[PDB]
DNA sequence: GTCCCTGTTCGGGCGCCC
DNA sequence: GGGGGCGCCCGAACAGGGAC
């Protein structure tokens, strides 16, 4: 088969991140599942003088994961029915993309090191001698294969709807509850989007306010002002005037009873005029709502989101890990793309365990945020 | 040596170094037996490369500008062996290859960079693998690693822990097989050029590994000598420190801190009379006879962690009580305000990812604060944190959070309006309150910035406030330090503001928007902006 | 943007190993 | 007047958010 040239971008090196600490049964499982992909030629074992490296590990049947972020980032650069579509089902359809060899120039860059318990041993690298399952490249190389590859499907049914996301393939299908789960099975031979709703803004209902509770709410309704441009403090704010204790009882207004309520309008509408666009990076902020419960919204431009909702449910770590690709599903399902998250937990907190409950083949960017204990109050 | 060589090559618009120069007599002998071994071969002025040499009986080349041409590396040198990650054998032997790097072919196209000469009041190759030069010991690992490789699969059954040219070999064999075994290892690596001398093979306990003293059922470090010094210089301490970090693997409650804090913007130092006595009280621990033990995988893996006071923390993993496999320590400084239960959490993932690497698993806890707390605490933080599978053992000094912040404002008490202002340009500020009680307070600070006059404002309020108070202030910045609850920062007034939270019953602070004319903080606002 | 401040990575000292 | 690794500590340099 021809091998297709590929190429990083100007002024770019390769990848060179470290191995990190592995589980001695991720080891084991990597080292076994290794050493086929050598005995059938898939990997060929290199030394120092390849100066690449990314990191390698396996999430549980083992399967191995590499983590080509850095890669991905330096190499050479949507169906609106998959998001409408009542069920739509996930495929891990990457063992594909070992029948197709690489530029043996670009190999050098695919390098990984597996680690060793202890220390026993240096570590044994390894470079890929075919497309390697979860690298950027892989699917644009594979895609002239793909499109032939299942057309007999597609053709033989129209209103089934076909996406691929890396090593992942989205199929998604109105049909009922069990012939959903039948086509599928003709597919493998060869989740559902609207269930997903908005998470609204809410202000507390309760018969008596206290200065306290209306400060709390004037500071609410003043942040929502930026994603809600109508919404009004004004009235309110004039109740607060003079230096009351906090536990003091404050009688609403008429006026003031009824800008809250057409404060109280206008966040129970949706908001206008956000579109997405395919340059732009998307963005995932993410907060900790308590109560197992977390909130979430996507955006491309500060308060301009795309979408927000709450995944809800305890293991912090875990609750978070498991949002993340849940958050990160769906915007691949609605725009293809993956998004940058931001998330509330300290780099090394998250760095020791987040691949203990990592079940998907991509990986999302990531930064940590230093947030606001205030966030937490707009979203509630 | 049969090796086949690694190919090597400069960096893509680099040439070979031109660099140039009585321990020539010392040079010349080494340098002509090395030639008759073919280490190395005479050249003529035709190469242009140079590189410098030394000798301190033993001769060395400053290859740094080599080096610096040369081609990076992927070093396959992740980390170092630990005796607490050894297994129990019946028989082990320790081994040691010589002339390791000389036994090892360098590439024939790259040798005339390594291009050296003694001097003159003679020239050089390198035809193996230079010391000093940067891809000398990432080549030779790799190539003992697939050396070792054939025999490896040959015996599955026998352990073989290979650090650059040390070898560890152990076994389930009775002593006899299990040396036979030994001698086919040492006639394997003769094969491949690489000499084992007898007088560095250790046959029988203690063994010296990797700065330990192994013997049949317990380990332990070679001896460490503290350096005794009248002056103090900052290298003096962090040789001091680093020496103490060395021996917290093994020895308990080995402390740094504040040892550690004498070295900030930094010559010789005073001892501050808090760092000799934790010294002073590590030459006491030194003096204890104390060792570790092998692991069983058929055993259960426990941390222990205990509060040696002041973000201090002493460590120890067991698999049988009184017997731990490796001991350690956490003391880092993470943040510019910090609490115990922060800290807990980061002692417990450095232990974790440390038994990741050593074990390969991560060891069950047992830890010194209340399940409450815990949970008490992972309630108030927004941001997400955890802590593994752990036991509550009640070995004071628990694990607390000094004060707490109230949920509700308290009813009756006093309410503080709180606010700061500061001039960019004059560094000149002003902090203080307006309370619904009437009272009314301005101080004006020298040298400030915003977010300090928020912190003196804050400060103000608890001052004055009674047993109980509850604080408005507009500032996300205050906020956020104080209600993570810190019991330790870097600011003096930090600290300030925390020795009031301790002493309220009971503290409730909250935010309110700035600049939206709203109750008392426009008060507050106007009285301390003037002049600003 | 600035300033401030808090977080992280980086490089250098020391330790130890070869 | 040399190299590679891991750890611990520091300050310096940089990124990023809040408040001007
Ligand atoms: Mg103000």
């Amino acid at each position: 088969i021809e091998t297709v040239p590929v190429k990083l971008k100007p002024g770019m090196d390769g990848p060179k991140v470290k191995q990190w600490p592995l589980t001695e049964e991720k080891i084991k499982a990597l080292v076994e599942i290794c050493t086929e992909m050598e005995k059938e030629g898939k990997i060929s074992k290199i030394g120092p003088e390849n100066p690449y490296n990314t990191p390698v590990f396996a999430i549980k049947k083992w399967r191995k994961l590499v983590d080509f972020r850095e890669l991905n980032k330096r190499t050479q650069d949507h169906p609106a029915g998959l998001k409408k579509k009542k069920s739509v089902t996930v495929l891990d359809v990457g063992d594909a993309y070992f029948s197709v060899p690489l530029d043996e120039d670009f190999r050098k860059y695919t390098a990984f090191t597996i680690p060793s318990i202890n220390n026993e041993t240096p570590g044994i690298r390894y470079q890929y001698n075919v497309l390697p399952q979860g690298w950027k490249g892989s699917p644009a190389i594979f895609q002239s294969s793909m499109t032939k590859i299942l057309e007999p499907f597609r053709k033989q049914n129209p209103d089934i709807v076909i996406y691929q996301y890396v090593d992942d393939l989205y199929v998604g299908s109105d049909l009922e509850i069990g012939q959903h789960r039948t086509k599928i099975e003709e597919l493998r031979q060869h989740l559902h989007p609207d269930k997903w709703t908005v998470q609204p803004i809410v202000l507390p209902e309760k018969d008596s306010w206290t200065v306290n509770d209306i400060q709390k709410l004037v500071g609410k309704l003043n942040w929502a002002s930026q994603i809600y441009p109508g919404i009004k403090v004004r009235q309110l704010s004039k109740l607060l005037r003079g230096t009351k204790a906090l536990t003091e009882v404050i009688p609403l207004t008429e006026e003031a009873e009824l800008e809250l309520a057409e404060n109280r309008e206008i966040l129970k509408e949706p908001v206008h005029g956000v579109y997405y666009d395919p340059s732009k990076d998307l963005i995932a902020e993410i907060q900790k709502q308590g109560q197992g419960q977390w909130t979430y919204q996507i955006y491309q431009e500060p308060f301009k989101n795309l979408k927000t909702g709450k995944y809800a449910r305890t293991n912090d770590v875990k609750q978070l890990t498991e949002a993340v690709q849940k958050i990160t599903t769906e915007s691949i399902v609605i725009w293809g793309k993956t998004p940058k998250f931001k998330l509330p937990i300290q780099k090394e907190t998250w760095e020791t365990w987040w691949t203990e409950y990592w079940q998907a083949t991509w990986i999302p960017e990531w930064e940590f945020v230093n947030t606001p204990p205030l966030v937490k109050l707009w979203y509630q | 040596s049969p090796i086949e060589t690694v190919p090597v090559k400069l960096k893509p618009g680099m040439d070979g170094p031109k660099v140039k120069q009585e321990k020539i007599k010392a040079l010349v002998e080494i340098c002509t037996e090395m030639e008759k071994e073919g280490k190395i071969s005479k050249i003529g002025p035709e190469n242009p490369y140079n590189t410098p040499v030394f000798a301190i009986w033993r001769k060395l080349v400053d290859f740094r500008e080599l080096n610096k041409r040369t081609q990076d590396f992927w070093e396959v040198q992740l980390g170092i062996p630990h005796p607490a990650g050894l297994k129990k054998k019946k028989s082990v032997t320790v081994l040691d290859v010589g002339d390791a790097y000389f036994s090892v072919p360098l590439d024939e196209d790259f040798r005339k960079y390594t291009a050296f000469t003694i001097p003159s009041i003679i020239r050089y190759q390198y035809n193996v693998l230079p010391q000093g030069w940067k891809g000398s010991p990432a080549i030779f690992q790799s190539s003992m690693t697939k050396i070792l490789e054939p025999f490896r699969k040959q015996n599955p059954d026998i352990v073989i822990y290979q650090y650059v040219d040390d070898l560890y070999v152990g076994s389930d064999l009775e002593i006899g097989q299990h040396r036979t075994k030994i001698e086919e290892l040492r006639q394997h690596l003769l094969r491949w050029g690489l000499t084992t001398p007898d007088k560095k093979h250790q046959k029988e306990p203690p063994f010296l590994w990797m700065g330990y003293e192994l013997h049949p059922d317990k380990w332990t470090v070679q001896p460490i000598v503290l350096p005794e010094k009248d002056s103090w210089t900052v290298n003096d301490i962090c040789k001091l420190v680093g020496k103490l970090n060395w021996a917290s693997q093994i020895y308990p409650g080995i402390k740094v801190r504040q040892l550690s804090k004498l070295l900030r913007g930094t010559e010789v130092i005073p001892l501050t009379e808090e760092a000799e006595l934790e010294l002073a009280e590590n030459r006491e621990i030194l003096k204890e006879p104390v060792h570790g033990v092998y692991y069983d995988p058929s055993k259960d893996l426990i941390a222990e962690i205990q509060k040696q006071g002041q973000g201090q923390w002493t460590y120890q993993i067991y698999q049988e009580p009184f017997k731990n496999l490796k001991t350690g320590k956490y003391a880092r400084m993470r943040g510019a305000h910090t609490n115990d239960v922060k800290q807990l959490t980061e002692a417990v993932q450095k232990i974790t990812t440390e038994s990741i690497v050593i074990w390969g698993k991560t060891p069950k806890f047992k830890l010194p604060i209340q399940k409450e707390t815990w949970e008490t605490w992972w309630t108030e933080y927004w941001q997400a944190t955890w802590i593994p599978e752990w036991e509550f053992v009640n070995t004071p000094p628990l694990v607390k959070l000094w004060y707490q912040l109230e949920k509700e404002p308290i009813v009756g008490a006093e309410t503080f309006y709180v606010d700061g202002a500061a001039n960019r340009e004059t560094k000149l500020g002003k902090a203080g309150y307006v309370t619904n009680r009437g009272r009314q307070k301005v101080v004006t600070l020298t040298d400030t910035t915003n977010q300090k006059t928020e912190l003196q404002a804050i400060y103000l309020a608890l001052q004055d406030s009674g047993l109980e108070v509850n604080i408005v202030t507009d500032s996300q910045y205050a906020l956020g330090i104080i209600q993570a609850q810190p019991d330790q920062s870097e600011s003096e007034l930090v600290n300030q503001i925390i020795e009031q939270l301790i002493k309220k019953e009971k503290v409730y602070l909250a935010w309110v928007p700035a600049h939206k004319g709203i109750g008392g903080n426009e008060q507050v606002d106007k009285l301390v902006s003037a002049g600003i």
